[PDB]
């Protein structure tokens, strides 16, 4: 039975550096061309690095993405694949995988590479002014917009927990930037607009930070 | 080089074709992975093989498009597929293309388009918020315009995540400076679900 097991990975600050290594059973795996290929989270695969077997003499070959600052080696005594990830990007932040072979047949668990500074930041909370537009007559749409924070999660109520009809808060978007954003809208009563009043209270545990945002009509 | 389309859905039991473009991909080697939410991929194994009895797993790989087909398709085989091949520098993928297996009527999304607030604007900022709720299968494209150029930078999309009716929902942001926001007649968010779009259009005036 073909294993490949997957180490190293954890958070890291961007310009820092990294070791991953691959644990691989149940193959000779002295007779293997070995891979490491990436996932970004919610993206595709992007191959990063491949060493081929002890008789071609294990050169190394790599990406254009990660050329000179990753190294890829292996311990064919320890039967372990490794890979040095130096001067690490944002943009490398994704799940590393160990996959067998120029046929790629076999692949681990992976395992995940942050590349972030690890840095609490509380939300800004903007209100998004009731629109009828896109919803059912006599109702009309409203919202909160919580945006750049870290780390999950936040927590969106409506009036203080009192109105919960209607109420669709998001999964939240992880950005570019390493931060966070949600956000959460509520169906109401377009007769109700500016006789109610509402108000999003939104909790980031992690910064301490609590907002009551009140949302009014344009 | 290599081209997926975004998504494909099938009737439980009948075939379903997922290709993938590239030019001269027929004098490649095409790979297959079939990766289900949360797991790693594995290495979709698949006959080139003419004829015999028919296969659940097949490839054709001829000029420019290699497809995978999929035969007797059941909710099991939902995932996202992604190709490969060899290329001069390493491997080349895909960008991947979601089964979906129907298990209930297609749903048409329910779009939602927010300018940027006021309040967002007077801290130097602007976004837009287009939420995607109640559609199936869980796989839509979001595109955006600026007036009708298409616009790609500042875009973040989430990945379709399965409501409490079994339905999907998706939400995607346009970051913009309040300069940028202003000096458009319009930005609109544009969603495709299944061949057809809605597009929703605001304007800073």
């Amino acid at each position: 039975q073909v294993q490949l097991v997957e180490s190293g990975g954890g958070l890291v600050q961007p310009g820092g550096s990294l070791r991953l290594s691959c644990a691989a059973s149940g193959f000779t795996f002295s007779s293997y061309w070995m891979n490491w290929v990436r996932q970004a989270p919610g993206k595709g695969l992007e191959w990063v690095s491949g060493i081929e077997n002890k008789y071609a003499g294990g050169a190394t070959y790599y990406a254009a993405s990660v050329k000179g600052r990753f190294t890829i080696s292996r311990d064919n005594s320890k039967n372990t694949l490794y890979l040095q990830m130096n001067s690490l990007r944002a943009e490398d932040t994704a799940v590393y995988y160990c996959a067998r072979g120029f046929g790629t047949d076999f692949w681990g668990q992976g395992t995940l590479v942050t590349v972030s500074s690890a840095s609490t930041k509380g939300p800004s909370v903007f209100p998004l002014a009731p629109s009828s537009k896109s919803t059912s007559g006599g109702t009309a749409a409203l919202g909160c917009l919580v945006k750049d924070y870290f780390p999950e999660p936040v927590t969106v109520s409506w009036n203080s927990g009192a109105l919960t009809s209607g109420v669709h808060t998001f999964p939240a978007v992880l950005q570019s930037s390493g931060l966070y954003s949600l956000s959460s809208v509520v169906t109401v009563p377009s007769s109700s607009l500016g006789t109610q009043t509402y108000i999003c209270n939104v909790n980031h545990k992690p910064s301490n930070t609590k907002v009551d945002k009140k949302v009014e009509p344009k | 080089e290599l081209t997926q389309p975004p998504s494909v859905s099938v009737a439980p039991g009948q075939t379903a074709r997922i290709s993938c473009s590239g030019d001269s991909i027929g004098k490649k080697y095409a790979y297959w992975y079939q990766q289900k939410p949360g797991q790693a991929p594995v290495l979709v194994i698949y006959k080139k093989r003419p004829s015999g009895i028919p296969e659940r797993f097949s490839g054709s790989n001829s000029g420019n498009t290699a497809t995978l087909t999929i035969s007797g398709t059941q909710a099991e085989d939902e995932a996202d597929y992604y190709c490969s091949a060899w290329g001069d520098k390493g491997m080349v993928f895909g960008g991947g293309t979601k089964l979906t297996v129907l298990g209930q009527p297609k749903a048409a999304p329910s779009v939602t388009l927010f300018p940027p607030s006021s309040e967002e604007l007077q801290a130097n900022k602007a976004t837009l918020v287009c939420l995607i709720s109640d559609f199936y299968p869980g796989a839509v494209t979001v595109a955006w315009k600026a007036d009708s150029s298409p616009v790609k930078a500042g875009v973040e999309t989430t990945t379709p995540s399965k409501q409490s009716n079994n339905k999907y929902a998706a939400s995607s942001y346009l970051s913009l400076t309040p300069e940028q926001w202003k000096s458009h007649r319009s930005y609109s968010c544009q969603v495709t679900h299944e061949g057809s779009t809605v597009e929703k259009t605001v304007a800073p005036t």
